[PDB]
């Protein structure tokens, strides 16, 4: 995030310091949708973070004040940026992975968004049925 | 439409809708104010339908770009 | 007369009907008549009924969580404003209005107070006279206050202790009883500095004996 790197790469010292990473969200929602928001454009900036943050401020009236880290949004606009956002996550295992997005069950896009693969070498084992 | 659950699958029923109503000006035209360059086109029907009369004369008489959204 | 039913017995009614009514749901439920019932979701309730779709779009399952609930209250508040309603119309007509039932016998308390010179009370007295719907009169003479209220056992009663416990030289009821019908219009004030001034007035409905019966009790306060 760009609130992060550029302040920790000039500390001089080390620290401790304290962020509210929920904004103002927790004013408008629970604390458990917050949180998979948050796990949400986590995983979004960690896919992308080239379109995600494209995709976090979607229109150019919207901006960030300097007391927090997110943009300030509409309730339907954070709909709006997370379904976009759900849909970016999905397109690197679409491509990285060459299969369609339709494919993904609502289960296993639950585990996409997490961030639990599987994979199995030996298929050999197919011995046991 | 009736966007009712019966049973395991809703059903939405919308009924008949009733058609326009002909006006003053506006009739069913028959095989009979073709021209006979359109005369031989029309074999076996004696009438014409009620869209095809209402624009005759802007695909017939007019040889401009129609637009039938029917 | 009406008889009642005791609380196991009221127990039991309550338990069958609402035993009746949630038969009647299962089987419109059943038979299709109404679509199957919704989980009921709150907050807390979210991450297990709706946890799988949270993930992938968070904040749709919380508005749609929330406007379950919102839905519950609305239907609960409407219900509550609906039978509210009622009172609407049965408050200060249906449910103030009573009268205690005056029809066959009219309370008569006939109040002997000493001094009565303070216009807070008569004007506290005749507002309790107003509101609670009990008539009479008030005759006032030299060191005589007779204070004649006809009206309902409850406003009698509610009379009885305003005039001898809520209101303070001493008030006494000198004829508590009852009449056919009554003799006095509606709560007036009448000062009479002479006897028989009053007692020509209590005459004209037919109760002289009460200025008599004021006269003789301080006329026995007096010689004792």
């Amino acid at each position: 995030v760009e609130k992060f790197g550029d302040l920790i790469l000039k500390a001089t010292e080390p620290q401790m310091v304290l962020f509210n990473l929920y904004d103002d969200w927790l004013k408008t929602i629970s604390s458990y949708t917050a949180f998979s928001r948050l796990i949400l454009i986590l995983r979004a900036l960690h896919v992308n973070n080239d379109r995600a943050k494209v995709i976090l401020k979607p229109d150019k009236t919207t901006i960030t004040e300097p007391h927090h880290i997110w943009p300030t949004l509409t309730d339907e606009e954070w709909i709006k940026v997370e379904v976009q956002l759900k849909d970016l996550i999905l397109a690197d295992y679409g491509k990285k992975n060459n299969v369609n997005v339709a494919s993904l069950t609502q289960s296993e896009i639950r585990d996409i968004i997490l961030g639990m693969e599987i994979s199995a070498p030996s298929q050999q084992r197919q011995q046991i049925a | 439409s009736f966007r009712r659950q019966r049973k395991g699958y809703e059903e939405v029923h919308v009924p008949a809708l009733k058609p326009k109503p002909f006006g003053s000006e506006e009739q069913l035209l028959p095989v009979e104010k073709l021209p006979k360059y359109a005369q031989a086109g029309f074999e076996g029907f004696k009438t014409l339908n009620r869209i095809q009369s209402k624009l005759y004369r802007a695909a017939l008489e007019t040889d401009e770009n129609l637009l039938l959204c029917a | 007369l009406g008889v009642y039913l005791t609380k196991k017995e009221q127990k039991k009614l309550r338990r069958q009907t609402r035993r009746e009514a949630q038969k009647e749901l299962q089987e419109k439920v059943r038979l299709g008549l109404m679509p199957p019932p919704e989980p009921k979701v709150r907050i807390s309730n979210l991450m297990r009924v709706l946890g799988t779709e949270a993930v992938q779009d968070p904040t749709k399952v919380e508005a749609h969580v929330r406007a379950q609930m919102a839905k519950r209250q609305k239907a609960h508040e409407e219900a509550n404003a609906a039978r509210k309603l009622t009172a609407e119309q049965r408050k200060v007509k249906k449910i103030k209005k009573l009268k205690e039932d005056i029809s066959q016998g009219v309370h008569i308390s006939v109040y002997r107070v000493r001094n009565l010179s303070n216009p807070a009370k008569k004007f506290k007295i005749e507002a309790n006279a107003g509101q609670l719907y009990l008539t009479g009169v008030v005759v006032l003479h030299k060191d005589v206050n007779v204070v004649v209220v006809e009206g309902g056992p409850k406003a009698q009663k509610k009379f009885k202790r305003l005039m001898l416990h809520r209101i303070k030289n001493k008030c006494v009821l000198v004829w508590e009883g009852t009449a056919k019908d009554r003799s006095f219009g509606e709560m007036k004030f009448k000062q009479c500095p002479t006897e028989n001034m009053a007692r020509e007035h209590f005459k004209k409905h037919g109760a002289e004996h009460y200025w008599d019966l004021a006269l003789s009790e301080s006329v026995l306060e007096s010689t004792d």
